[PDB]
């Protein structure tokens, strides 16, 4: 078997671990910002109708 | 033997010229859409025809680079 | 790392990568579009965000009435090129044969036929200097995506071999984060320049 | 910073905002607190002042 | 023997051209967002669009340099 | 036997000069249409004749490179 | 033989491109923070993003210089 | 022997210099007719005598390239 | 043989890039301190980190020239 | 022999320097008579003496290229 | 044999980089003291620390060109 | 031997440097006459002594080119 | 045998860098003259010490070129 496969796959896994410690906080906050941003507009429309 | 280096200087100088030309055009259209942001399509179409020019002469250079390579 | 073709006509491994990227794009699309919800959450808000992102790009290039048709071509094009660039990074396996399952966009023929398919579509919905500019922009779009993925593929592979043969984790880590950055930027510039030529030929 | 839209008739707004931005006759422009001493004529267009999330618009005519 | 420095001048002139074009674009983007902060998302968007356009034609010189090293 | 290197430096330097010249002309003309839009057709025609000049000298450079590689 | 010269001119042209691009973007961000001093963190963060995106291609030039040195 | 790339470096450097100078002249004449449009014939006549004045020396460089190639 | 020429062309191109880039940065920061002289420490810290980048890529260029001279 | 390469190089760099210098002087006099057209003859005459001054030394290089081609 | 030409290209490229850098720095400080005349000592102290700061790497390139001439 | 192309490349780089420097200084004299046309004597006398300064080192280079051609 | 080429390119690169640096500093010091007349002595003193700075390295270059030609 070749040696490069498990070597670069192991470092791809540890790169995803570093990107997990570094990167789950920005993009989940971007998705939460988008999710919170749709709801306010919807509620305002409902309030005017009421 | 020297046709490899010929193709190489041809693609290198074409890349340098296209990089500087595209950099100038897109730089000044950044400041154009920063001064007056409602002029984005009329800046954008002229940007892309300038990109077409400044690439299209190095593109025929890099097309000629392969016949430089073969000889 | 030779071109492994089981059939003389066409590359077998490229067809395998096209099939696996079509199935993974289709299953993430049907996982984001499971049911109808008026309050978006989970992954349906992500699919709607990509949908309105493509729409925004269309609105930048052309009038909304003319370019409204292109939205469902554009969103599958950006997601298809997105996953097609990010497939080459995790595994990139080497078998005892020539080569198997690198990525589709690293093949030059795949990217050039996808670019000429794009330009065939924008000729279908739509004097020597104009046609040489047309062939110029076709081949520079195909060569753009092909080169900017294939150089990173070779570099990542080189890094993988340098690590395995004999301490070098963080250079390929920085390069691989930069390579998923290159993948998403190349997908976005590919679909944006697609919509630019679509807007240039429609209106 | 203190922003004060001033007419030859009399003062208009004359309060304090966060970040005022207006379009000049050259183009767009924004003013952050601590800006350089800057002078630019205005076009016939509104002036946004961005009081938090309010963004009270003030339409200047002539303008400077 | 000669193809090695052929590939080297090709990737070097590509790096030079992409560095100058990227410098012009990015410098004008950051002075444009220094002029006003209200348009920094659209200026970062067109910034990355410009960086792709000026880093595109030097990287075809890079992969053609690998082709030159192949022959 | 150095005619391939000859023609290739000729095409490369012509591409570099045409790239920088076209970049300057197109960048200043999109700044010209950006500071005022209402005479974009007046600007474009003088831009295209300037592009015609700054490429028409490297076009005869490319044709002379063809007769260089022929010899 | 020629591999060390290849490696050296590759890393040298990468250094030239990165130096010109970084000089442009850093110079425009310090005149930007001299123009409006309350915009300093946004300007320097976009400046470091620009440092990365102008030193993208010289850094790959460096490792390809190591490839050229190895051959 | 080497007269062909002598002829070619002459044509290439003349084309590069003509491209940069002609791009500067045409770019300043279109920003001049952009910021005040009423002087288009005056600015075009002095632009054309300026570009003839620039490319006077690369054209005699091209005929010197002819007598270098004949050597 | 070629290793000393390699080391010296690497140091020379790194010096030229560092010279132009640091000249741009230092020149724009002294004109920025000429505009608003109360911003001396901010301009000095930002020019020092920018110069640190523009120098530090030719710094590794210089140590790579040392290992080129060793080979 | 190699004196042909010598003369061509002198001719080429003289043309490049004269092209950039003449482009700068003519382009800035386009801007100068574009902003204040009532001054046009006196600044175009000192532009012409600046033209002769910027291309004095490349003509000397042309004469020395005749000397080098003779050698 | 090539060590003398190595030291020559090293000192020459360091001289060109130091020339452009010091030209930028002294040029912008001379327009800076042309703008605000009472800021002359602060501008001169920052100018001289900039001149030493940009000729730091060319002078070590010179003192490495000496051992390039030796080796 | 190759002292003829040594002398010629000295002439060429001196011509390029003198052309760029003379073009910059006489162009901005035109720009200064356009800003204020009543200080033409002091602007032209500082112009001509600056022309002497920029021209001095290439003339020293070309007389050393004469001493280089002989050797 | 190549010491003559070495000395000649050292003098040429020093002349080109000195020409660009002196062109920049003389050009916008006469801009500073043209904006206001009364600061002519302080502008000229900073001008000539800038001439000393941008010419010093060049002077060292030509002295070391004579050392290289002696080698």
């Amino acid at each position: 078997s070749g040696g490069t496969i498990i070597y670069q796959l192991l470092m791809f896994i540890i790169l995803l671990a570093l990107l997990r410690k570094f990167a789950w906080q920005p993009l989940m906050n971007i998705m939460k910002q988008r999710e919170e941003h749709i709801a306010n507009e919807i509620d305002q429309a409902e309030k005017r109708r009421q | 033997s020297l046709g490899v280096l010929a193709a190489a200087i041809a693609v290198g100088l074409g890349a340098l010229g296209a990089g500087i030309g595209n950099g100038l055009i897109v730089s000044r259209t950044i400041e154009g859409i920063a001064r007056q942001p409602e002029l984005r399509p009329v800046l954008q179409t002229t940007m892309f025809i300038g990109v077409a020019l400044v690439e299209a002469l190095p593109i025929i250079g890099v097309v000629f680079s392969f016949i430089y390579l073969g000889r | 790392p030779l071109v492994e073709f089981l059939g003389l006509t066409f590359n077998l491994s490229d067809m395998l990568m096209i099939t696996i990227t079509c199935l993974i794009v289709f299953i993430i699309a049907v996982a984001a579009t499971r049911s109808l919800q008026l309050r978006p959450t989970g992954m349906q808000n992500f699919m709607e965000w990509v949908f309105d992102f493509v729409r925004g790009i269309i609105n930048s290039t052309m009038d909304w009435q003319t370019g409204g048709r292109f939205l469902t071509l554009g969103v599958t094009l950006i997601m298809y090129v997105f996953v097609a660039n990010m497939l080459g990074l995790p595994f990139s396996v080497h078998v005892n044969g020539e080569l198997w399952w690198k990525s589709p966009t690293a093949d030059a023929t795949v990217t050039l036929t996808l670019a000429v398919m794009v330009v065939a579509l924008t000729h279908y919905y739509g004097f020597p200097l104009k046609i040489i500019e047309e062939f110029a922009n076709t081949l520079t779009l195909g060569l753009r995506l092909f080169g900017n993925i294939y150089a990173g593929e070779i570099l990542l592979g080189l890094l993988a071999s340098l690590g395995t043969h004999y301490g070098a984790a963080i250079p390929m880590m920085v390069w691989q984060a930069f390579s998923i950055f290159v993948g998403t930027i190349q997908a976005f510039i590919f679909t944006m320049l697609t919509m630019v030529y679509m807007a240039h030929k429609v209106s | 910073i203190h922003v004060s839209v001033v007419t030859p008739d009399g003062p208009v707004y004359e309060d304090d905002v966060e970040m005022v931005s207006v379009k000049a006759k050259s183009g767009e422009l924004g003013i952050l607190p601590g800006h350089i001493p800057l002078v630019a004529p205005l076009e016939i267009s509104a002036a946004r002042l961005k009081k938090g999330g309010k963004t009270q618009y003030i339409a200047v005519s002539g303008g400077f």
